[PDB]
């Protein structure tokens, strides 16, 4: 999972 | 510094802030932190935990409990061990031992810069100690004592900076404020924030249950 994009 | 977060948070909290709230009143811009996460990237499965700071150096903590550090300079390195042993190198002139975990970091920073949004962007050393997420939020323990809660579904963010007693809220809109934890007793907060710390306390018991 990534932080926000 | 946990343990003095853990009892800045129980004083705040005990003093039940959001009960006239003057919120606007316990901001200080002195306070305001130097380091905080601004993008991440979750890759624990296979290699670990890529992140970058605010100042654009990057770090990895990779799953065998080691860290590595590129300064914002590009080349230079800080390599820590899992005793917490400190070296400092650069990429020109690495041991081939670290070349894996070098390109990694490469791969982890160009990927970031590319492709994530920047935590804090409008706002003008450290190493990810530990993390864990829960399902509301990703927990983020700093070597400087600092902890940086960022919540998944609103997007908020808390950081909590335990030598300045302060925590600096970002909320929905991206608006950065940062408080005073005295006087956030002193003057109050809305329902929101307040509810925020109340989670804090709860992860920072987890930090200090898990040391």
């Amino acid at each position: 999972v990534l932080s926000t994009l | 510094h946990l343990s003095d977060m853990l009892q800045q948070l129980h004083s705040v909290n005990a003093s039940k802030p959001s009960e006239l709230v003057r919120q606007e009143e316990a901001e200080d811009p002195a306070c305001i932190p130097i380091f905080w996460v601004s993008k991440w990237v979750d890759y624990s499965d296979k290699y670990g935990l890529g992140y970058q700071l605010c100042d654009n150096s990057v770090g990895v903590l990779f799953n065998d409990s080691t860290r590595l550090i590129l300064y914002n300079d590009g080349d230079s390195l800080q390599y820590i061990e899992r005793d917490g042993t400190e070296s400092y190198l650069t990429v020109s002139s690495h041991p081939n031992s670290l070349m894996k975990k070098i390109t990694l970091l490469k791969y982890f920073r160009n990927y970031m810069s590319e492709h994530l949004l920047k935590a804090g962007a409008n706002i003008t050393l450290p190493y990810l100690r530990t993390w864990f997420r829960t399902r509301s939020a990703i927990i983020l323990h700093l070597s400087n004592g600092s902890v940086q809660i960022n919540f998944f579904q609103d997007h908020t963010k808390l950081i909590l900076c335990p030598l300045m007693a302060a925590v600096t809220y970002i909320d929905e809109k991206r608006d950065f404020r940062t408080y005073r934890l005295s006087l956030l007793e002193e003057y109050g907060c809305c329902k929101e924030l307040a509810s925020r710390l109340r989670y804090a306390r709860t992860m920072v018991d987890k930090l200090l249950s898990s040391r």
